[PDB]
This record gives structure tokens, C-alpha cells and sequence, in this order.
């Protein structure tokens, strides 16, 4: 019965096939997230920077102001 | 050739699992790229309002001292 | 809980006390003009009466304070505020009716554009387009919103939001069989991401939905169209998707329903397919 | 320790200077006038011993000088500072003795809820359900304060979170308590991930615990439910978790304990059985008769 | 014809098992990673929050306090 | 029955072929992972010197306006 | 469209309302002496004018009109506003007049790193570059912003995109420059990452890129440095890269085309080429003789 | 180039203008009392020039003006911006000469934890260990470190950051010739990863370890641990590392060295070790 032993490595390696085309394409779809996560992360980082800025400036004219 | 074939099954058992591992490693990195996806909407949303609000905050104080 | 509803009923009181903060304005602001601070505070107390609703699960209530006190508070100063308490009413009102939500929605969308916040009002419009697909029926309302948004978005260089966004822009439009429009956005997608290395794999998916759309009109002109898609890209022909597509044209030429059946369903046999897909082959190979 | 000696003897040191403030406090509010800012600068020295407590190691210490810090900057038209400070005093009473940190996180969550802010109190809602199910002894609790977490965040529309809290919260009902709020919960939440082509990869865990839990009552109903749902969800029934319902099924009815032992034996293999599941079963045999 | 069996056995085994190990410990580190950046976007939302109640109270306190003065 | 081991080398080398760019796919997600969180560090960094520069900045200039009155 | 024509037609007048609003305060400064609000005033209008004229999606007066309001504004010594209108006012003109764009791009690198921030002057060198090389044809110029934005990362240890930029700088040297800075940099970044947690199996294809520019320097050269890897990195021995530069080597060695024409057809049959490597290829079959 | 050159003349000119501000500030603070405005000017001269310095090339001169602008700052009763200045010295001196780095780092350090915040402190105290681990020796200095950030990590409920920090220094600590410690930390931490979701699949990677460096002691103090730890971890005998754990033993009863040796290096083919498991395996077999 080592045919049948040949047909269980053929059924094996269709799932094979199935399983590792599956995997695949969900990754492709995780890098294209992982693509957009570092897209937003720069523009948070400009508006951080911007208003760390415009904050310092404001309140220390206003402080010399004050005296 | 029977001890390579057996060595092979040893393969075929061996390579279902991992392949079987990686495929729910897979999924669970997915879920935990979504969420954190969602929290950066979220967090980017509030950061451009308080941009916004100290700028306007700012031009209205200094108007204030002006009229002073 | 069921005394949340009770002091509901007193937010109802707050709301009528606010009815007298403004009769305030009727006749005792005379003496109060001093007051405008009141008036913030009857606006305050609008809001968190408001608050006290939405924790009180009546949607309708809470979207009508809502929108009263944005109105109340928009006189001409602190637009922002304005703007967040009308997104907030749209959406308390996405859910139960929410047909007024997209009138309060583009009033916010004017008021960001005459800010100039882009990136607010593209999200906000493609909420808008998303609830009138989820809602109702209307589609080219939709694909109005989305060019807009797209529009939007690639005005300063974020390219991967418009890109999805004309994607389903395409998807929909492909569904309407307007074919040019979706294989040039189908093609412009697929040959902007050829080199680089991060979205590199997806291109074959694109190319072979293009091919379909195009192998829907003009089928002698398919041929020319694969092969110059083969030349283009080399490593087109390898993917299963060509080997599919070539198999089908050629067995086209001769009229042999079995050939085209069968080559389907073995491709079916190794992934399902997805209801876009077996829609269009059926309505395509039916002549 | 000599740093840890010197610490506690500083410690002291402000804790006796911080007695002298709350002299103070009661000097200029019974005695004086405008104290308030004399006891904000008690509550600034309070916070300052509190930090430098949680620093020494002495956690009780540092949550009593936190609380004590809080309830005394409660009285003076301030909520914010109060939050912060209670909030401190919660994590602080985690570790150690735990019990009046609910108490105090309880107070935190109807201040936030008072003023609006949605989210976080749902955060600390899980927060307290998590320490509760990890050190006290009891689940119902738990349930009612994942109940209302999932209540808050689905209503703010962020549905992820919502959707793991929902599970986890079914999911541990199920062990415990009538099993229709599980197949409601585990039915409601496969179709709502069933459509994102990302997380609907694996719903077929979720239909599988279902028909667990429906098989549990009886059999029947346990057959109409899976043939329900392989007729709306076609790839689900030429499955893998699948079939072992269609044997197990045909086992039981023919009351074999062999076959059933030597098929849920058979699943086994490349992927070991959890804790719940193996439990599941083995209480589903255990009424074969 | 058996010599070539057997090569691209050995051949077939040795790839397999290598590139499934270097899959596994490549993905097994990238979970590992995740976490921590989860905690930090945690930390920076909180103190994102806390900025944002602050600044507001207190500009509105000071609008306020400036009206009464004027 | 030959011909059969001729499919199998061929699906064998469709393995090859998925199993290279599986394994070129987290070697390129792995650097973007990386980068992710060397970006994260700094703005964390940024948004800490901002709150406790405003806090200490408004804390002192607000006692010190309203009690020199 | 109505919105076009309306935009243009209300842009031209805010435009006109801007010129006699900036001429009569100069003439109002002298006449009353009100400071310098007249000028500001007169910015807001010239920005509101700027930002609906681009919604009208008429691009090159819109850059026009920021430049000219961010000059006004640093003439009243406000500098960083005028350099956030200057990038503004340059991402504009990208679609417009590249040349303005280069201009007024590397004002605001400049007033910036005067300032004293270098990653954002790196961001905009780096976009100033992209510009530089996608659309002109010209490299040298690129080679030298590459540089100097790796070297102001480098400044504040961001080891990764120093990598990344100084990685491109060598494979545009290595096409059309010379060898010797490919060499140099591509063997050090190669092995700055042989110890690491995923950065490990990667380094590999470096090692390789050397390989091939020593080889196309020289025979002995090529041997000389493959036997100095071999010994300094082991694993690099069993790299399948290592058994095709040995197989390459020894074929060339005997001056038989056939073998050589063979073994990268079969390298390419076996995993597809980059469009870098078979050039190189090309080019080292070309001197076979 | 030229830009570095002139850079550094008008580096010399403005400290030059620096130390002739300094001098004649204090001058006219004693002959007209200006109050404190020149001093804090005179701090953004110190603070330009450093930055210019740092544009020019010389990270010495720029870590003692950044020093230099921090201590004053500190004498005007101000922090934070000392701080800053102190921090930046230590990246300035970082490289180069690093010894007065350490100093400065530990006086931020002193800074900041006297105030009350404690994970930037946690961070600076890694990055000091990072450079005693890099260029030099004294890795006691090292194993301290790591261990006050781990406890300060760990006291603020960040349990993800303390786990690094301990399992280096269980690395560290089974290098030095001392079991304990790595021991503790390492099923510490392998038990505390038993339930994770994500964690769970590297759970078993650690308790290896231990097993490894419990075996340096004896052999039937390892078979009850390796055992014991099996009981708690029903799957932990479906890796291969027990059968290769067991197969040790076992050879290593009866000395069989040869035996030994080849399993060795075939789990080497298999998969390849690092020096670590290498040097703790060769260091076994010498008995």
C-alpha cells in the first residue's frame, strides 16, 4: 500500500500549495498596512514639531513681555 | 531508499507543522497591525486639533496684549 | 441606568434652564450684555446636557442638543468648537437616522476648507461616501465624494490613501461598466508601484483585473494589450494569472464552453474566488 | 540598604514636615486666610514625599500620602489634579494590597465619566476587571465590567477593541453560566469580521466554539445550527476543524466511547488541544449514557 | 535512475528545513518586537491627553481672568 | 510513472519559487518594523519635553501674574 | 466650473485688495504710525488668497503669492513662519517650475539648520535629491545631498537611514562613479550588521555586491578579497552566491564563453534577476577576449 | 571643506564675543543693575555657538560649551534647560572621548530623578550601560545599571521593557561563572511568558537556556529540572530540544564523547549555534 502512502504525499502537497499561497497573500496585505503605518507617522512627527515650536516662542515672548 | 523515505515522511510531518505555525503567526500579526493602525488615527486626529487650537490661542493672546 | 433617565428628564431641566439662558438674551441681557461669558456657559451646560443624553442612549435627543448648541455657539467666533460639535451630531445621528448627519457633515467640510485642513475633510468625505454605500443605494453620489476625496489627498503627496480610494473608485465604476475609467486607473496604480520595494508583489493582481476589463470590450485588442504588459514587466508570463488569461482567449477562438469550464474550475480549485471575479466572468464568457 | 536607610530617613524627615503643613491647612483656614495656596504648597511637598515613597520601595506608604494628597486637593474646586492623583494612588495600592485601589479607581471612573471623556475610562474599567479576575477569586464581577467596557467602546464606534472584549467576556460565560449568551455573542461577532478580508481569515474558530457550545445542550438543535451555518458560510464545511463535528456527531448518536476517544485523540495531532476545549469535551462525554 | 532521486532529496530536505527555520525565527522576532511599540503608542496617547486637557483649561481660565481685568 | 516525478519536480520547484519570496518578504518587512520604531522613540521623547515645559512654564507664570496683585 | 472661474475671479481681487492694502500701509505708517499690524493683516490676506487660489488648482501664481508673503513676514524678523510658507511654497511649485522649488527649498534648509534642527534640513535634502535625479537627468549633484543628509543623520546616531542613504549613494557610485567608495562602503555596511536580532541573514547579498565590484576590478583582486570574506565571515562559505562567484571565477579562468553564458542562465532560471546585476554581468563578459 | 573652515572662523569670532559678553555683563550688572536679561543672552550665544561648533566638526568644544551653557543656566535657578544642555554635552561627547560623558549623563540622570520622572531616566541609564558594555570592560558597572532600569522599569508597570533588561543581564551574569542569578531570571521570565497570546511560541527558547546552565552543576539536579519544567509545559517535548537535552544525558552517563560530539554538530548542520551556546556547551564537555 506505499501508493497509498505516495497519494497521502500528493493530498499533502496540495495543502501544501494551499497553505503557502494563503500565507502569502495575507503578507503582501501586512506590508501594505505596514506601508501606510510609516506614511502617517512622519506627518504626526511635523505637526509634533510644529507645535513644539510655535508653543516655546509664543510663551517665552510673552513671559519677557510680562516684565 | 526506505530509510529515505522515512526520513522524507519525517520531512512531510515536520514541514505541515511549521508551515501550519507560521500560517497562525501570520494571522496574529495582521490583528496587531490593525489595532495599532486604528490607535494612530486616532492619536493623529487629536494632535492636528491642538495644533490648531493653540495657534488660534496664541494670535488671540498677543492681540489681547496688543490692545493692552 | 433607569434614574440616568430620570436625571435625563433633568437634563431636559437643564435644557429648560437653558431655554431661560436664553430668554436671558431676550430680555434680562439688557443689563447682562457683559454676559457673552452666559452665553458660553449655557452653551457648556448644552453640552454636557447633551453628554448626559448620549450616555442615555437616546439618539435623537442627543443629536438635537447638539446641533442646537453648535448653532448657538457658532456666532461668528470659535468656528472649531462649531465644527466639533457638528461631526459630534453626525456622528451621533450615523446611527438610527442619519440623513441629516450628512448635511451637518458637509457644513463641517465647508468650514474645514475655508481653514484649509485637508486631510479632516477627506476622511470626513469618505465617511459620508462609506454610510451612503452602507445606507442607501445611490453609487455615483459616492464616486463623486471619493474623486473629490482622492483629489484632495493627492494634492499634497499622500499617495497610497488616493490609490486605494481610486481603487474602489474603479471597482465600482468597472460594476457600472464605465470600462476606460477603470482600466486607466487600474493601469496608472499597477505601473506606479513596479520599483519600489515594499509594494513590489502586489502588481500582478492589478495587471490581471486591467486585462479582464480590457478582454471585456475589444478581445482582438486584448492580445496586444497582454503582450504589451508581458514586454513591460518580464516577470508577468511566470504568474498564474497570464497562463489563465492566455489559456482562455486562445480557447475562445474556438467555440468549446468545456475548455473555459474546466480551466476555471481548476483555478478555483487551488483558492476561491471572490463574488467581483465570478460575477464578471459570468456575464463576459456568456458571449 | 544605605540608600534605602537614607531614603526612608529623608522620607521621614518630609513626612514630618508635610504634618507641619497640614498645621498649616488648619492654621489658615481657621486661623489665617487665603491658605489655599498655602496648601496647594501642602499638596506640592505631598506629592514630592509620595514620588520619593515610591521611590524608597514602601508602596502602602506612597498610596496613603497619594490618597491623602487627593482627598485634600478635592476641596478646592479642582476635579483634573484630583483625577491624576487618584489615578497614582490606584496604581501604587496594585502591587501589595489591592482592595481599596478599586475603591479609589471606582471614585477616578465616575469623575472622568462625569466629565466626558469616554476612552479612558473604559481603559480602566478593563483595567480594574483584569486585576480582579488575576488576584480576587470571583468571575461575575468580571463579566458585568466587561460588559460595560464593551458597552462603551462599541458605542464610540471603535469596534476592535469591542469585538476582543465581547469574546473574551462570551467566551469565559461559557464555562460558567447558560450557554445562549454564547452562541448569541460568538454568532454575533463571526459575521462582523466575516466580510474585512484581513481578520476574517479565522472565524472558523469562532463558528467551531459555537457549534461546541450548541452540541453541549444537545444534538439536534446542534445539527440544525451546523447546517446553518455551512449553508451561509459555504467554506466552512469543507473544512479542517470541520469534519471532526460530522464524526463526532455519528460516534455519539451510536454511543461508542471508543471511536469518539480515538477521533478527538486523532484531531490532536499538529495542534495540541487547550485547557477549555479538552474540559468541553470531556464534560460533553461524560453524559453519554 | 535512482542517484538523482536521492540528490534532489538531500537537496529537497536540506532547502526545505533551512529556509523553514529562518522563516520561523525571522516572524518569531517581529511578534516579539510589536509589543514594545504598542506600550509606547499607549504612553504617547496618554500623554498626548494630558497636554491637551491642560493647555485647553488653562487658556480658557485666562481668557477669563483677562475679561475680568478688562 | 516517470512523468509523475516530473510533475513533482515541477510542483517542487513552485515551491522554491514561493518559499524565496516568503522568505525575501520578512526580510524586507523587518527593516520597516525597525525604522517604525526608531521613529516612535524620538516623537515620544519630543512630546515629553513639551508637556513638561508647558505645565512648568504656565504653572509659574500664572501663581506669579495673579499673586502680585 | 463655476468653482474655478468664481476662485480665480475673487483670488484676483484679494490679490489687487493685498497690493493696495500693503501700499497704503506704507503709507499709513508714516500718516498714523499704527506699528506693524497693517502688515500682518496684510499676510493673512495674501496666505487666505494663496491657500484658495491652489484649492483652484492653479498652482504657479499660488507659489508665487507664498513666497512673496513669507518675504514680508521675515522682513518684520519672524523666521520660522516664513520658512514653513517657504516649503509650503516649494511642495507647490513641484508641479510648477522645479528650478524655484530647488531655490527656495534650500533657503529653508538653510535658515533651518541655522536654527538648529538637521533632521528635518536631511528630510529636505533628501526630497531636493528625489527632485534632482526622477525628472533632470543628472547625478553628481544628487551624490552630494545623499552625503550630506547621511551625515546629518549620522550627527544624531540615526544609524537606519544613514544606512539606507549612504546603501543608494554607493549603488549610484558603483554604476557610473568609480569603485573604490563602492567598495569601501558597501563592505562596511555589510559587516556593521553581522550581529544583530533580523538584520542577520541579510547582510548575505552585500558581501555578494562587493564581490562583484572587486571582480570587476581584477582577477586577483576578486580571489584575494572572496578568500578574505570566506575567512572573516563563515556562513558566507555555504551562501549559494559564493558557489556561482566560484563556478564564474574558475569559468572565466579558462577563457570558455559557453561555460560562463550557461551558469548565469541557470542562476537566473533558478531565482530572477534585479536589472543591476546583469549589467555588471554584461559588462564583465564583455572583456572575455 | 571650505564650509567646516569658515564655519570655525566664525566660531572663534563668536566666543570670542561670548567671553567679551560674559566679562562685561557681569560689569554692568555690578555698575547699573540690568537684572538678568544679558546673563540669559548670553546663554543663547553659548548655545549658538555650540551648535555651530557641533556644524563644524569638533565635538569637544561643543561638549564644553553645551557644558558650560548648562552650568550658568543651573546658576540662573533654572532646570530643564540645563537638562537639555547636560544631555546634549553627553551625545556631543559620546563620541570621542566618552569618560566625562558618564558625569554628565549621571548628573542629568540625578536631575531627573530628583524631580520625579523616572522612564527617561531608565532610558539614559541604558544608554550609559551601552557604553560601558561597548568600550570597556568593567562589566560590574554594566550589570548594575541594568539592573536599577530594569527595577525602574518594572515599577512603573512596564513589563514588556524589564524583561530586555533582565534577560541581558542573565546573560551576562551565566557569562561571568555565577548560575544563580540567570537561573532566577530566566524561568522567572519563561514562567511569566507561559500565558502571553503572542509570547507563548518563544516560551520554550528560554527554558532551554536554564536547563543548559542548571546542567553545569551536576546531572541529576538537571534531569529533575528538566523534568519538572516538562510537567509544567505538557508541550514542551515536541521540539526537538529535549530529544537533543535527553540524548546529552544520556551519552554523558556512560562517556560516550564521540557520540556526544556528533549530535553536536548535527544540530550545528541542522541549524547553527552562536558563541554563547557554543562556549557553554565546550565548557560542558571538558567533563
Amino acid at each position: 500500500r506505499a501508493d497509498q502512502l505516495a497519494d497521502e504525499s500528493l493530498e499533502s502537497t496540495r495543502r501544501m500549495l494551499q497553505l503557502v499561497e494563503e500565507s502569502k497573500d495575507a503578507g503582501i496585505r501586512t506590508l501594505v498596512m505596514l506601508d501606510e503605518q510609516g506614511e502617517q507617522l512622519e506627518r504626526i512627527e511635523e505637526g509634533m514639531d510644529q507645535i513644539n515650536k510655535d508653543m516655546k516662542e509664543a510663551e517665552k515672548n510673552l513671559t519677557d513681555l510680562g516684565k | 531508499a526506505l530509510s529515505e523515505i522515512e526520513t522524507r515522511h519525517s520531512e512531510i510531518i515536520k514541514l505541515e507543522n511549521s508551515i501550519r505555525e507560521l500560517h497562525d503567526m501570520f494571522m496574529d500579526m495582521a490583528m496587531l497591525v490593525e489595532s495599532q493602525g486604528e490607535m494612530i488615527d486616532r492619536i493623529e486626529y487629536n494632535v492636528e486639533h491642538a495644533v490648531d487650537y493653540v495657534e488660534r490661542a496664541v494670535s488671540d493672546t498677543k492681540k489681547a496684549v496688543k490692545y493692552q | 441606568g433607569m434614574d440616568t433617565s430620570g436625571k435625563q428628564a433633568e437634563a431636559m431641566a437643564l435644557l429648560a434652564e437653558a431655554e431661560r439662558k436664553v430668554k436671558n438674551s431676550q430680555s434680562f441681557f439688557s443689563g447682562l450684555f457683559g454676559g457673552s461669558s452666559k452665553i458660553e456657559e449655557a452653551c457648556e451646560i448644552y453640552a454636557r446636557a447633551a453628554n448626559m443624553f448620549k450616555m442615555a442612549k437616546n439618539w435623537s435627543a442627543a443629536g438635537n442638543a447638539f446641533c442646537q448648541a453648535a448653532q448657538l455657539h457658532l456666532q461668528l467666533q470659535s468656528k472649531h468648537d462649531a465644527a466639533t460639535c457638528f461631526v459630534d451630531a453626525g456622528n451621533a445621528f450615523k446611527k438610527a437616522d442619519p440623513q441629516e448627519a450628512i448635511n451637518c457633515l458637509m457644513r463641517a467640510i465647508e468650514i474645514y476648507t475655508d481653514m484649509g485642513r485637508f486631510t479632516i475633510a477627506a476622511k470626513h468625505h469618505i465617511s459620508i461616501a462609506e454610510i451612503y454605500e452602507t445606507e442607501l443605494v445611490d453609487v455615483e453620489k459616492a464616486i463623486a465624494h471619493y474623486e473629490q476625496s482622492a483629489d484632495y489627498y493627492k494634492g499634497e503627496e499622500s499617495n497610497s490613501s488616493a490609490n486605494k480610494c481610486l481603487l474602489k473608485v474603479a471597482g465600482y465604476a468597472a460594476q457600472l461598466e464605465q470600462y476606460q475609467k477603470a482600466i486607466d486607473i487600474y493601469e496608472q496604480v499597477g505601473t506606479s508601484a513596479m520599483d519600489s520595494p515594499l509594494l513590489k508583489y502586489s502588481a500582478k493582481d492589478y495587471f490581471f483585473k486591467a486585462a479582464l476589463c480590457h478582454f471585456c470590450i475589444d478581445m482582438l485588442n486584448a492580445k496586444l494589450a497582454v503582450q504589451k504588459y508581458e514586454e513591460l514587466f518580464p516577470a508577468f508570463s511566470d504568474s498564474r494569472e497570464c497562463k489563465l488569461m492566455k489559456k482562455l482567449l486562445e480557447a475562445h477562438e474556438e467555440q468549446n464552453v468545456d475548455s473555459y469550464t474546466e480551466s476555471v474550475k481548476e483555478y478555483d480549485s487551488i483558492s476561491r474566488l471572490d463574488q467581483w471575479l465570478t460575477t464578471m466572468l459570468l456575464r463576459i464568457k456568456k458571449t
